[PDB]
């Protein structure tokens, strides 16, 4: 498994392959693993598939909650810890071996300065978290992969469709390493799903447009 | 204790601090459900969203109608939760604080002083009539088809909605319609929402400041 | 007040609250058990499945007899869970009702505004007459042979039915016959549904809309 | 065991084997693995024979229950929830060897296009789920064998009869590879039990057009 | 232990052997294994005593427990079910070794056909449970020796007599090649039990029928 | 003696509404800084104003007991709120929000009422703009939304009154701390007879701060 | 419903009586801390007690009620400064929390406490403040004094008599006599001590028999 | 990790490291581990992550929730107490690997002396606490290095500025000997963190006067 964010200016995005195994078993080919989890936020999610799924479903549920009872959504501050206080809530069952670690990717519609407002938050299995400065973070197998190509590709972001070709090209270099995590398939036509966030709200992006990035990078290195 | 006398007492207690409080109409248009009350406070709200297409609104004690508010949306995000969002319903949520009113009614020290509606429209691109409910203190649940009209006075607000209403008004003319049978007051004394049957999933949205003052 | 006039004070509150209310008849015919009720309503209901040969129908007060209807599901899936579905009865469950109504009456605040009727049919390709059982608010349950009337004013329906109720009568004749003496009226104000004795499993069947409207 | 589960134009259809054993001694040879849990799913299960016998009365009872208090059934992705969280619930009893995995099969009345309404659904170990995208699914030992299969046969899956031949012959293939499968039992006339649901509902599959497809299945492969 | 149970045209027939052990010493020779839990079913036990006893003592009053509050008997599926649920509440004790399966047989009065209304049903250590179709069970240590004693004499059933016959042989097959399961003791005179239960219900097998079968078995391959 | 419901709240009410009529009288105001709060105190260890979180603070009339207990459990609530979510999480609203369900429950399910009055103030965050925000909870649960000043304790009307006429938007603190002092002094002093504190809305973090000795004194 | 204001007249008076019908007790600040005299004749029961380092106790009214209080009041104090630090414990926290415990008596508990308390804290070695006096009533009620509190039987008349003989910093002679007198408004019917601000830790000091004597 | 303190003529200073790491790998280089947690005490945390910022979280409500419900801060003793509670109550989680340990510096405004007012208390695993008297203590796997180093430099402590040099000299001692200790990052821009506590209360050290002091050690070593 790889998922992927990263900061682009005004924004931040997040992708995911679709890969799911069991031991060397290819088990599945289009699981998604990005939701969108209220207007200006996603929760990528990696390690066991049915704690990572209950995770983004509970928080969703839990960050509307909020929202329908005081009349106004949490801070930015109040949904990270929200999800670290769920990890942390896991920790027993984690160390028995169901283990899953989210990727926050936000834009924190209160920040100062737009251009910057985009978030990106990483969680340990213990429920820490830590706000992320450097651009770009990764979870799953594959995640060390696909942050040095990420190293390498960073200084080309510049906007949200860059930001959007260096994510896919990063899920990319690690399914090129990573065997546990899946590639573009051309064949049956599936590819990485993602989500933009900006000051107008997340959005799923469509298929096409990763369908054509995924050609692009794949011609290029032909 | 003489079981009539009791329910006597306490039926009179609720019915008068409800006929005591600010007036609130809910009323079935062509874009899905809107919400009219009569609301000073720019905090303390008498509306509110409880699910995706499931609208709340209430008159009479503040405390009293905000907790059951609370335990409403407890109520419906444990179910959606539990089953799935699609699972719940306004009919669920309506028959909830009927059992909850009954319970209170029978049950605790005072009634409590609080009349709601709770109302349901269609799921996006979906055709269903809007569906309003009404359920008092004592735990009475009512299936009314155009229009509710709690606290205060009223008759006289129920009889102006009787003559004026229109199946399909547009949002203006439904807006309009109803503050008028109201006064039977502008942007800075009412409080305004819609369950707009047209939004993809969250239906509830306040209409508010400049954006109200325009449709009235 | 005194434990004898406690009883009456109760006994009195409940017949007054089923008496103000709608009306209900459920009598047996030649395909089973018909349920027929003054319900304006279209979504809340007053008659109900209970298990799969075991219907259920109400008078009274919504929240208290909606409230005894779910109970009355779960007692019976528990059962059937527990030991084998063909060994919940109808019997079983107006037997359940009436230590249940039993003890609200007794112990209960305020005692329940609800009358209702358990009925059951044979099961599929077996041969047995229907059983019609009428529960009391104070836990009183009587078995009825032909015809059970609960709610509102039951004397002239009860006699009406007393004089046109013919045996073994088809779905269409039952109909009509209760229609009739309910008046003692259609689609819109009405709610009907059978217990099928010719379904394989579940019984239970609602007749609504045009389909209604036909055998009307 | 093996169970398999396959989408065709208009529905669903699901099948499972009918042995049972203790070790390498076969222990049963009519067990009944795929039950009708409401009007449009049905259940089959792998693992203990205990906990997946009571995962689907259990379950049949939940949804119907459901139905019963509130009205209306519950949507497909209720029922799917309804069924993870009853595998969750019994984790601790599987870590300890009492583990049972269920498949699903549905037809959604909800769905926009009926054509492809049919839904199938496994479930792990901890309650998760999954809703199959590609077509078909299998679970139980001989489940690799019955989706390879299927990888090679799916694609003369055009409607619910090729679609009840083909998760057949998958079965065929399961048991041809998998000693813990049971395969036709000509002898005693026993084969493989199926479930087809459709807009119509959840039915039975006779044993006399399971028979047929077996025999001429039989016949084929001998020349 | 060796129980046995079958069915033959209008009834069924359940007979059980008489030998306890500790280790490799023959502890009791007169132990009785059947029993009749109400007018139509009769329960054998195999496994821990002290556990199979109370199962059989404690399911025969919670049958006639239902019987007397409900004015009713059980069905047959509902028998079946609440003594599954006495087998799994023993799940952890059995893990422990206080291990008992019980096999079930019964005659089931609201069965549409009277010839077939006998039933056999097995159970598993998690209370699973199985409505056997192929005729006969057995359970206990020497059950292997019996059922495969049972698969060459079962065409010999045609009514009840011919059906005790072929469980007594299948009985006296088991303690052949089982040393903990006691065969017909001629010294002390001492045989298995037995219970036919047939529409008028259940009854035990006078000792007499059941030593004239067991002496015939005897002689017969004496030569 | 038996009573109707009816009689029992009305009993209920008179009761509480004594007790609060018999104490001193406590006042708060929106003024360009923030918000003030001017009591009428005389001891020097028991408080009627305290800070509830960093923008939110608090006043009461009534039973002392009874409000400190009321202070504590705000406080509780908030720190709680805080750090469950986050600090920018916890809002005035939401603390008289909670008051107005506690003195309701306490109104109803208490043998006996509790003789209090309750004042929830909130200013802006740090280098924010917002108007400040005053709510009223009374002993039975009611809560209002003041604009400008809240009145609570004693005879109120007089203080009413004299600051619906004196009170001015904007008005510099020692502006507002005389309109205040006057006004309150119509009830029935110096820095010895007086609580006062404000909500700072320039203060980075912690609004609550408390204005006494000789510099109370020199506002004077 | 039972009458609320009828209860807290008919309390209230129960308890006012039982403590009017008790010896009086007074504490005043002085030059050295805080001093206490009672009417006491038992050698063994008293009615003054230590608290904490700089924390006393005094009370009037029924002995085993207050007695109970003395130990509550010594285990909250203890068990705050082992929790926190010893100078974390104040007059004012032991007040507070008197209060609150009367309070819940006298609302909770069949009858009211006949009590009336003073506690009061002198400042910390080598430290300046003002000594503080604390009164809480049966009721709950709190109040700060600044210079002397007086408790039980009848107060008017020594209330008075102190207010005229206090003196602001009196020498320990002064004020016992000064406190004695305004208290006949015996040895071994005066109990006596005082929290002396002098002492490094525990101020708390009995002045009893010869030493009690000389000092009159 | 390595978190330092040490008192100087009128106050305290500590400094911590900004390095994260996973087994070898180095996962964060912008992590803050000291923090002011009232007026006058800051906490500096050494150990598994998630634990050590929820103590500096928590610590920081618990002291002020005091203060507002009692209207005066806890002594500096009642402070000590309280974070040695809050050690104690994780010894059975740090006994299963989620350790975490707290170092404490603080201005006692109640000293008698002014001068010497500054307090630096060390804690262990059980909540046992040490109140200084050496005049510097260091928590974390450079600790021993930081000290050894202290131990040579201490006697150029004459005030604040001398004595936040010193624990930069410190903290770039512990991460010369020590590889989970992170050093001055020239080419980020990234330096130690710094609070500093006197009689005006704590302060955080402005980022450009570290990172003067470390290009000044740096320069020196060359
Ligand atoms: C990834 O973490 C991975 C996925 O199978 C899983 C599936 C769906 C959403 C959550 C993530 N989890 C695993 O256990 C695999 C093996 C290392 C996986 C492919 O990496
Ligand atoms: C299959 O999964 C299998 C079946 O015996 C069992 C029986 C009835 C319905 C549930 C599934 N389970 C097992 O444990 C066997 C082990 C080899 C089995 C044959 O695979
Ligand atoms: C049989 O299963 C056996 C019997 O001792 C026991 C006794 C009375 C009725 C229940 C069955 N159980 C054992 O543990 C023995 C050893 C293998 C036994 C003889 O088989
Ligand atoms: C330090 O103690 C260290 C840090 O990663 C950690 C992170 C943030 C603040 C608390 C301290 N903890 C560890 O487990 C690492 C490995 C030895 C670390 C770098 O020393």
């Amino acid at each position: 498994t790889t998922i992927v964010a990263l900061k682009y200016p005004g924004g931040v995005v997040m992708a995911g392959d679709r890969r799911s195994t069991q031991g060397n078993m290819i088990s599945g080919r289009d699981v998604r693993k990005v939701y969108i989890t209220d207007d200006y936020t996603a929760t990528g999610i990696a390690g066991t598939a049915a704690v990572a799924v209950e995770f983004a479903r509970l928080y969703a549920v839990e960050l509307e909650h909020y929202e329908k009872l005081e009349g106004v959504p949490l801070t930015f501050a109040g949904k990270i810890n929200r999800l670290a206080i769920m990890v942390r809530g896991n920790l027993a069952a984690a160390m028995q071996g169901l283990l899953a670690l989210p990727l926050l990717a936000g834009y924190d519609i209160h920040a100062s300065d737009p251009q910057s407002a985009g978030r990106i938050v990483s969680f340990d299995a213990a429920g820490g978290w830590n706000i992320e400065e450097e651009g770009y973070q990764a979870v799953g197998s594959g995640s060390l992969f696909a942050k040095s190509s990420m190293k390498k590709l960073y200084s080309q972001v510049t906007d949200g469709d860059s930001g959007l070709r260096v994510a896919v090209e990063a899920l990319y270099d690690a399914a090129d390493d990573d065997s546990a995590t899946g590639g573009p398939d051309l064949v049956r036509g599936i590819f990485p799903t993602a989500v933009i966030i900006d000051a107008d709200g997340a959005v799923d992006v469509p298929e096409s447009r990763i369908a054509e990035l995924a050609r692009a990078i794949i011609e290029s290195r032909s | 204790i003489s079981p009539e006398q009791a329910m006597r007492e306490r039926s009179e207690l609720a019915r008068k601090g409800i006929a005591r409080a600010k007036s609130v109409v809910a009323l079935a248009y062509a874009g899905g459900v809107l919400f009219v009350a009569e609301n000073p406070s720019r905090s303390l709200q008498k509306i509110s969203e409880l699910y995706d297409r499931v609208g709340f609104a209430a008159a009479g004690k503040f405390n009293e109608f905000d907790n059951l508010r609370r335990g409403g949306i407890q109520f419906a995000d444990t179910r959606g939760y539990a089953y799935d969002r699609r699972d719940v319903t306004g009919r669920q949520l309506a028959n909830v604080y009927a059992q909850t009113l009954g319970t209170i009614f029978t049950e605790q020290a005072k009634p409590y002083e609080v009349e709601l509606c709770v109302a349901e429209v269609a799921h996006y691109g979906e055709t269903k009539r809007p569906e309003l409910y009404r359920i008092t203190y004592d735990g009475s649940i009512a299936d009314e088809p155009h229009f509710v009209v709690m606290g205060g006075t009223t008759e006289p607000i129920a009889n102006a909605l009787k003559e004026s209403y229109a199946e399909n008004a547009s949002l203006t003319d439904a807006l309009r319609i109803a503050v008028a049978a109201l006064r039977a007051l502008g942007v800075a004394s009412l409080e305004v929402a819609v369950l707009d049957a047209n939004r993809p999933r969250r239906a509830f949205r306040r209409i508010t400041g400049s954006a109200l003052q325009a449709l009235l």
